[PDB]
DNA sequence: TATAATGGGAGCTGTCACGGATGC
DNA sequence: GCATCCGTGAGTCGAG
């Protein structure tokens, strides 16, 4: 069909490689590709320039590294459950003072997983991401003084865990106060050590308001630098001997030691722009001919001073300015753990310089792996910011590589976040999506990396302005940060141009964020596109303009919940970036070159392009997600087809044609239809499970383990005690479920043995082994079974065992069995249904094809939407997507309005009155005048003023069908609906809460160990929880027994459960209920410690709630 | 408050 | 994650 | 009785060492190899009970007829097993400890 | 001190804290009965008086006892009995209970004010020995056990 | 309608066979659209025997034909077998009343 | 510091070791004391550390021997750039050590878990709250059981008592102990031979009355 | 069982909202 | 009498 195209803005620059921040950020990190001689001091390269040289003498230092090849590619990563890495490889050599004896060799320092090409990790099996984190950026700060109005707070903070903050404060009584590590000193003291003299800070600080003078000690200037570091070490180290050389080296580790102390790079720039000067090294000091020497202090408390006074030329900062806050990304975090590590080996080697032969000695008997392999590993596997991979759809893990998170190692804890910190900056714009986050208490917290928004080398957020020159607009692109945007005039993209040229006389542009109508004399840039002012998934929503920011917000995260379909579909309306998200999601396989397409089969696509060269393309089929989607590609060519450079080859999963599929597009009705979508819920028709709309495959793997053990070895086998042929049907030789077979709660997916634990039968036992004389059979069943609510098709199973080839598995393991169940998932009641726009709900009801309301023509609608949900919500894309979607539905045709640039009114009433045409003129074409009904309608409409009075019949229909209603007729009466009805195509997505999950319940079950109570969740057959809350609900409503069957019969009273359950199934009330096991439990913890709880009668005479076992 | 820096302290002493 | 279920 | 009241007071060392069943002298928790509990340790049936109902830990007495009577050679009740939820046992001190609750 | 599914054992705290003091304590009658001097008899002590706090309330008085490779604090005593995952809140005002479900809601329409619909399968669950009963009291099944076996799997359900 | 499907080489539903482009969930997808009308009014049950390979695309008229048995729709696409693609089925098409899922 | 032992730990086990020290030292070999005390200290300090860090206590030998294993693996996995196998460990601790050996050996050597260890990232989930209590049976358990126990003796009311009684005596249901022919003669006053007579008939006639009812069938699991 | 070896390291940083105890 | 320090609180089910 036909895609039609909105607006008349004009984009100079695509949108930049999505996962860049990623793959950008640990490539920079690594320098895999990079020359040893040519690497750069970053990353793990500037990791080992830090830890090395290593002293104390012998000498150990480096020269360079070098990273090998996998052991493993990805897939053979991903099945086997290994880590996707390469090997670390580290040239070194060991050198004697003395001796002179040098020995040079590469050891091997263990491994470093690799990033894929889409930009996620592999670690032990399961992709990861590691998530960006959003921090303040180092440097030197001035901020308002809270409790004195007149005074300031001056900061200066260091990279995280690089060293402590420091406060310097003007106190009360005049003399300027230090902060470090919660210890408050005279500034005048530092100074001195630094080797200042009072002369100096007089002619320096003189020219202010006497602040100075609270600076002005005579005590401090008696005492040379060396008595003066010797005070400042009593200070700070209460109980430590004051030695002189301790005292240098402690004082030189808290400020001029760059192995301890670090600013960023960041906070070097940020620090030199604002003090006004230039540091030499990262650090506030230096260590130079014997003695400290001072880089920063001086320009820092000047600064403070000429701040106090009012001097002209300085100013305050904001903390939640984007120029005061930085990104680490990827590579810095892991450079940062490799750093951890690698001064753990430092310290390992050193503890081994000392002691060992002090003759033969190598690199290699010097150097321990485990520390720096037991960090990397920490830090992948256990890191707040590794996150287990959002894999539902290639949208889902996309947005997942862009997000941005303040919490984490070093960063904010929630229950500590106030308002300030979530807050939308003003700087946000064009950096950090205002829209998409979460609801709940990650609010703010959580935000998303803007479309066009880039992160520079120092870790800043940058986004693209176009340079405007005397009202001309060029085709140069500026990347800016925060700092730099407050330095223009920013005019806004919509702003009408003729040519190259502004065409209008009053131009809306920005100043420090500032709203201003300015003359095209003052603009200095112009904004890229509205695209740039939001997240890609934001970017998404069509017709945007419409709806509240709170619905956006909504839909904008709904969208990473879409389901993959069997059968999906691109949106009607699509915003025009459908297609580069799937394309950078490297969901859809393409084109290398241009060339002729040789073979096409279902499971592969062989390719030759120019060069001669035969390029075979395997597809991923039928993959289960993390999310336990279904993740496959389909072949879209076939054979002989010519296809040029990027050309579509094989569609990825939730894609249509290398558009972005999350849903289907169905016909919808918006009327209220008999309180069935009352209050949100959805109706829909049966055609759609029909036809199979909305219906996704999922896959479910089950495992287990067949072990050693002090009572003999579980085997896998299909001898299973007590069992018949029925159950054994579809089980195989060995034991394991048949490829093919259906498998429902119950059955045995892998059949298992384990020798029973020494048992003495019960006499009752003895006495029915006789009488039906059997021999108790040594081994009992174990077998893995089909959990309850599961089920499905088994379409692999997977089994490793210990003495096969490559196959080792954890000690004491003999073998392990997986099985893999496929199951289709047609649309059910429960299932959650949402649109964009924000409009979300659960199918309430499905009806049959008859009654559903439908069109003259005889045309049924799919979806019966409830209009109460618009008004309230105020979502108004919805809305115009239906109307525009009608129009398409009758031109066979669909369109691209993108966000703030897009279809209006007046386009979608043009195209809604061709379709009008081809809607009605068929028909009367076809010799069918006016309906009664709908001349019962149209009179109906005329008194509620839509339709002009005295128009013919077709006037009116067109009239109406023109505002995007139509007549509907009751599919159960055959009666037109009173009024006239917007019914459109609207495109809406199946998300991943399905009921089928969610359903769970239980009689009786597991107990947990020490409280005796049941277990939770639904994996576990759990009870639900019955909290403070609900115990109150039941006392304000003063049913006694219910509570007291609650806090006992149901849960933790043994003997009361077991009474219970006897009593019921013999048909007898349930029995009184006794103490809870809970509260014995309690009793003893108190006893435990060293509290006496007695439980007495009203005679104060003690009451045994153990029956005697407790006491001798 | 450190019991490690008092026993060095104590050790110190003799 | 939240409030009363976008995510 | 009916349970009409609850009293909780200072427990006096003598009270401690009476509900104790026994010592325990050493930090063992189980054996690395046969996988039982050890003598005086955390989890010594001597002390807290047996882990079996009606039998003890040697095995000499297998059944319900024998009940209270403690083994010879194992050291061991025979009882419900249920009695290692509810059954103290105690440290002594070389010197005396305060209690932290009372002193913070 | 409990062996979980893949043959590994995993155990309370308590028991480390228990371990810890009774090393400590033993170390320090064998200290005693050996006639070692003051400066160490005195650590001893203090390091017992810091045990025995550990165990009743961790993390109370100065630095909170940790286990080896972990910056997570061991859980004492007190920690058991107080806070919102303590005794008291999580095990004793309240609690997971039996005969009980849960799962996604839609409205119907056509329910009388005092009804709700169930599922079956739900209901089934929840009710379940009743049916037992009902089972026996029919000729659907001899006795309990057999309509128990009977509803286990569900290509068995009639 | 078409109640069941038999490939040879094809244990379920969610496999793709070698050669053809079209995985099992698409084929059967496909099948459905197939209308078979029955002359005969005693006739409750018709399996229709398929057998095709080498390149071609395989559409309804290759089913074999059986007696009292009409494909009213012969155009409709089944498969695109491709060089060595080889297909073979049996499907199974009943009389019933109404929507009755698998 | 970092094997298992709190600094103060160490400190003292090796205050132990310089007692050992002082009784032992001998001053006419005019060494300085710190060369024979350090011996006494590290040996002190190291048998500390094997008798105690682990939560289940392992011998002291086994000790040494699963720490040279890891110093062995460890060897073994730099000159070789990946993790070994057990088959390489193996070959690499010389003779008497097979796969099987060392699969063992590292078995043996595992150390318990944490029941605290938290499951997710708020403080909500803890490991122990997943792990089901097998000891305590449960209600379906007990409740078939009872119905057992009422089941067996409406079957051994439909004899007489003599031979319900010998039946009752013989698998102990009543004691919970089995007696032999020999006691239960003795009690009934009859041959050993008689008394097991009447348990066959008594047996036998339970065999019909199961072959009849059929009610006992479905408690054989 | 014996060359002599004699004071430790890591902190870790954007919450208030306080309650009662303690201090010029 | 009034600044200052230390300890203890900071929503619910669900899955994890
Ligand atoms: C390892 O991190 C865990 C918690 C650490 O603790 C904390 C304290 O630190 C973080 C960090 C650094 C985050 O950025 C979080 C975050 O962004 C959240 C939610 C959290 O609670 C986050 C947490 C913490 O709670 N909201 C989102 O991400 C939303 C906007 C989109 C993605 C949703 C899917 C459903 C997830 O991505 C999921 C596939 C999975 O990955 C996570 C649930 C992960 O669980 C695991 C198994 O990986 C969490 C994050
Ligand atoms: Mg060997
Ligand atoms: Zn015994």
């Amino acid at each position: 069909m036909e895609i039609k195209r909105f607006g008349r803005i004009r984009e100079v620059i695509p949108l930049p490689p999505l996962t860049e921040i990623q793959v950008e950020s640990y490539r920079r990190a690594l320098q895999a590709d990079v020359p040893p001689e040519k690497r750069e001091n970053v990353g793990i390269q500037a990791a080992f320039r830090e830890t090395f040289p290593i002293e104390e003498g012998l000498v150990l230092d480096f020269l360079e590294y070098r990273l090998g090849e996998p052991p493993f590619p990805q897939d053979e990563c991903r099945e086997k459950d290994l880590t996707y890495q390469a090997p670390l490889y580290a040239r070194l050599q060991l050198i004697h003072k003395d001796t002179g004896l040098i020995k040079e060799d590469e050891v091997f320092l263990g491994h470093i997983p690799l990033m894929t090409e889409d930009g996620s990790f592999i670690i032990n099996g399961a992709d990861r991401v590691i998530v960006s984190q959003i921090h303040r950026s180092p440097g030197v700060y001035f901020t308002p003084d809270p409790a004195r109005p007149g005074r300031y707070i001056a900061s200066i903070i260091p990279l995280p865990k690089r060293g402590p903050w420091i406060d310097l404060e003007v106190e009360p009584n005049g003399v300027v106060s230090m902060k470090v590590n919660k210890r408050k000193f005279p500034l005048v003291l530092l100074l001195r050590v630094l080797g200042y003299d009072q002369e100096t800070l007089a002619r320096e600080l003189g020219a202010y308001g006497e602040l100075v003078q609270g600076l002005m000690d005579e005590s401090v200037f008696a005492m040379r630098p060396e008595e003066a570091l010797i005070r400042l070490f009593t200070l700070l180290r209460p109980g430590d001997p004051p030695k002189r050389d301790k005292a240098v080296a402690y004082v030189y580790g808290l400020i001029a030691d760059p192995r301890r102390y670090d600013l960023g790079e960041a906070g070097r720039y940020k620090a030199e722009e604002k003090l006004g000067i230039r540091l030499s090294g990262r650090t506030l000091a230096r260590f130079e001919d014997g003695e400290f020497k001072d880089e920063v202090f001086l320009p820092t408390l000047r600064y403070l001073f000429a701040l106090t006074a009012g001097v002209p030329g300085h100013e305050v900062d904001d903390i939640d300015h984007l120029g005061n806050r930085r990104i680490r990304t990827v590579g810095e975090l892991m450079t940062d753990q490799f750093r951890v590590g690698l001064a753990r080996l430092a310290r390992g080697v050193r503890e081994r310089m000392l002691m060992g032969s002090e003759d033969s000695l190598t690199p290699a008997k010097l150097v321990n792996s485990r520390p720096l392999e037991a960090a990397i590993r920490e830090f992948f596997s256990r890191s707040q910011l590794s996150q287990f991979k959002d894999e539902t759809n290639p949208l889902s893990s996309l947005r997942h590589k862009r997000r941005i998170s303040a919490l984490g190692p070093g960063g904010l804890t929630r229950e500590r976040a106030g308002f300030d910190v979530r807050d939308v900056h003003r700087t946000h714009y064009g950096r950090i999506c205002p829209v998409e986050t979460p609801e709940g208490a990650n609010i703010g917290l959580i935000t998303s990396l803007a479309a066009y928004a880039r992160v520079d080398e120092l870790g800043f957020i940058r986004t693209p302005y176009r340079r405007v020159v005397g009202g001309v607009v060029t085709d140069e692109v500026v990347y800016m940060t925060a700092t730099e945007e407050d330095r223009y005039t920013i005019a806004q993209a919509n702003t009408p141009l003729e040519g190259n040229r502004i065409a209008a006389e009053r131009v809306v542009a920005r100043r420090k964020g500032e709203p201003v109508i300015v003359s095209p004399e003052e603009v200095e840039f112009m904004d890229v596109s509205p695209k740039q002012v939001f997240s890609v998934n934001t970017n998404l929503i069509p017709f945007l303009e419409h709806d509240d920011a709170n619905r956006a917000l909504m839909g904008s995260n709904m969208q990473t919940q879409a389901v993959p379909l069997i059968r999906a579909q691109a949106p009607v309306v699509m915003t025009g970036l459908e297609e580069r998200v799937v394309r950078d999601s490297l969901a859809a396989l393409y084109a290398e070159e241009d060339g002729e397409v040789a073979k096409v089969d279902g499971n592969r696509i062989v390719v030759r392009y120019e060069d001669g060269r035969l390029v075979e393309y395997p597809l991923r089929r039928f993959y289960r997600s993390n999310q336990g989607t279904a993740l496959d590609q389909r072949p879209r060519v076939v054979v002989g087809q010519r296809v040029r450079k990027g050309d579509l080859l094989a569609d990825g999963p939730a894609s249509e044609n290398g558009f972005l599929a999350l849903g289907q597009n169905v016909l919808v009705a918006i009327m209220p239809f008999d309180g069935y979508n009352f209050e949100d819920a959805i109706v829909i028709s049966e055609e759609l499970l029909k036809r199979d709309f909305y219906t996704s495959i999922h896959i479910e793997r089950y495992e287990i383990e067949a072990r050693d053990t002090k009572l003999g070895p579980e085997r896998i086998t299909r001898d299973i005690p007590h069992l018949s042929e029925a159950a054994l049907r579809d089980l195989d030789e060995e034991g394991v479920v048949r490829i093919g077979a259906e498998v429902k709660p119950g059955d045995i997916l892998v059949g298992r043995t384990s020798f029973k634990g020494e048992s003495e039968p019960t006499p009752e036992e003895r006495l029915l082994r006789s009488i039906f004389g059997e021999k108790a059979r040594d081994v009992k069943d174990t077998s893995l079974r089909v959990p309850p609510g599961e089920g499905g098709i088994v379409v692999r199973t997977v089994r490793l065992r210990r003495g096969d080839p490559g196959v080792e598995l954890k000690p004491g393991v003999r073998e392990v069995v997986r099985v893999y169940v496929a199951q289709k998932r047609k649309l059910q009641v429960g299932d959650k249904l949402a649109n964009r726009h924000g409009n979300k709900g659960v199918v309430a009801k499905i009806l049959p094809v008859e009654d559903m309301p439908h069109l003259p023509d005889g045309t049924p609608v799919d979806v019966i939407l409830n209009p109460l949900g618009v008004p309230s919500r105020m979502n108004l894309g919805q809305i115009l997507e239906t109307h525009l979607g009608l129009a398409g539905y009758f031109l066979g045709q669909r369109y691209i309005s993108p966000i703030f640039d897009g279809a209006k009114e007046p386009e979608i009433k043009e195209l809604l009155a061709q379709a009008f045409e081809v809607y009605f003129g068929k028909r009367k074409g076809e010799g069918f005048g006016v309906d009664k009904r709908e001349v019962e309608v149209l009179r109906r409409a005329e008194k509620l003023g839509l339709v002009t009075p005295g128009k013919t019949p077709e006037e009116q229909l067109k009239e109406l069908f023109l505002q995007g209603k139509v007549v509907l007729y009751d599919g159960r009466t055959g009666e037109p609906i009173e009024g006239p009805i917007v019914v459109g195509q609207m495109f809406i997505m199946k998300l991943y809460h399905m009921v089928e999950d969610k359903m769970h319940a239980r009689s009786t079950g597991p107990y947990s160990l020490i409280t005796q109570q049941p277990l939770g969740g639904k994996a576990q057959f759990g009870g639900q929880r019955f909290g403070e809350m609900e115990v109150w609900a039941l006392e304000a409503y003063g049913a006694a027994h219910t509570l007291q069957e609650m806090l006992t019969l149901k849960s933790d009273d043994i003997e009361g459960r077991n009474a219970a359950y006897e009593a019921i199934i013999k048909g007898e009330d349930v029995p009184e209920p006794s103490v809870p096991e809970s509260f014995r439990v309690l009793v003893k913890e108190l006893q435990a410690l060293a509290l006496d709880v007695q439980t007495l009668d009203e005679k104060d005479n003690p009451v045994d709630i153990f029956e005697g076992l407790a006491s001798k | 408050s450190d019991p490690v820096r008092q026993y060095l302290h104590e050790i110190g002493q003799v | 994650a939240x409030x009363x279920x976008x995510g | 009785k009916e349970v009409r009241k609850v009293r909780i007071a200072l427990a006096s060392p003598e009270k401690i060492r009476s509900w104790s069943y026994g010592e325990v002298e050493k930090p063992e928790t189980i054996n690395y190899r046969t996988l039982k509990p050890e003598r005086d340790g955390l989890f010594d049936e001597r002390i807290f009970g047996p882990i079996k109902d009606y039998e003890c830990a040697c095995g000499k007495y297998k059944r319900q007829r024998f009940e209270g009577k403690v083994c010879e050679r194992c050291g061991v009740e025979v009882t419900k097993s249920i009695v290692r939820r509810y059954r103290m046992g105690h440290i002594e001190l070389a010197t005396p400890a305060a209690h932290i609750w009372f002193v913070k | 001190m409990v062996q979980v599914d893949g043959g590994r054992f995993a155990t309370s705290d308590l028991n480390d804290l228990y371990r810890r003091l009774i090393n400590r304590n033993n170390r320090l009658k064998k200290l005693l009965a050996q006639g070692a001097p003051e400066i160490i008899i005195r650590n001893e002590k203090r390091m017992l008086q810091e045990a025995v706090d550990a165990l009743l309330d961790n993390g109370r008085r100065g630095a909170p006892v940790t286990n080896p490779g972990s910056d997570r604090p061991l859980r004492s005593l007190t920690d058991i009995l107080s806070g919102k995952q303590g005794r008291f809140r999580q095990n004793l005002l309240g609690k997971r209970v039996d005969y009980s479900g849960r799962s996604v809601i839609v409205v119907g329409p056509q329910l009388k004010l005092h009804q709700c619909g169930l599922p079956k399968r739900m209901a089934l669950e929840l009710f379940k020995p009743f049916l037992l009963k009902k089972m026996e009291e029919k000729g659907i099944a001899p006795n309990v056990k057999a309509a128990r076996r009977m509803l286990e799997r569900q290509r068995d359900i009639k | 309608a078409v109640t069941s499907v038999y490939i040879e080489d094809v244990l379920h539903e969610f496999s793709t066979i070698p050669g053809v482009k079209e995985d099992v969930v698409e084929i059967i997808l496909n099948l459905k659209e197939l209308v078979v009308r029955f002359l005969n009014p005693s006739l409750q049950t018709v399996t229709l025997l398929l057998k095709a390979e080498g390149p071609k695309e395989v559409k309804a008229r290759d089913f074999l034909p059986v007696a009292d048995v009409e494909i009213m729709n012969p155009d409709l696409h089944i498969a695109t077998l491709e060089e060595g693609g080889r297909l073979n089925m049996e499907v199974r098409v009943d009389r019933g009343v109404g929507y009755v899922p698998a | 510091t970092g094997r298992g032992l709190s600094f103060l730990d160490l400190i003292q086990e090796g205050n132990q070791g310089l007692i050992r020290a002082v009784e032992k030292f001998e001053y006419k070999r005019r060494f300085k004391f710190s060369t024979y005390a350090t011996w006494w200290i590290r040996q002190a300090i190291n048998r500390a550390i094997a008798d105690q860090a682990r939560t289940i206590r392992i011998p002291v030998h086994m000790v040494e021997t699963i720490n040279k294993l890891s110093r062995t693996a460890r060897q073994l996995q730099q000159e070789l750039g990946r993790e070994p196998t057990y088959e390489e460990i193996a070959e690499a601790m010389g003779p008497g050590w097979d796969a099987k050996r060392v699969e063992e050996t590292l078995k043996i050597a595992q150390e318990p878990v944490s029941l605290e260890t938290p499951i997710g990232d708020e403080k909500d989930s803890f490991y122990g709250d997943f792990i089901p209590d097998e000891h305590l049976p449960s209600p379906v358990d007990a409740a078939t059981q009872s119905l057992l126990s009422e089941e067996l003796e409406k079957a051994l009311s439909k004899l007489s008592e003599r031979e319900a009684m010998v039946l009752k005596l013989r698998k102990g249901l009543i004691d919970g102990r089995e007696h032999t022919l020999e006691e239960v003669g003795a009690f009934f006053g009859v041959t050993r031979e008689r008394i097991r007579q009447i348990e066959n008939k008594a047996l036998r006639k339970l065999k019909y009355h199961e072959s009849r009812t059929r009610k006992l069938r479905d408690f054989l699991d």
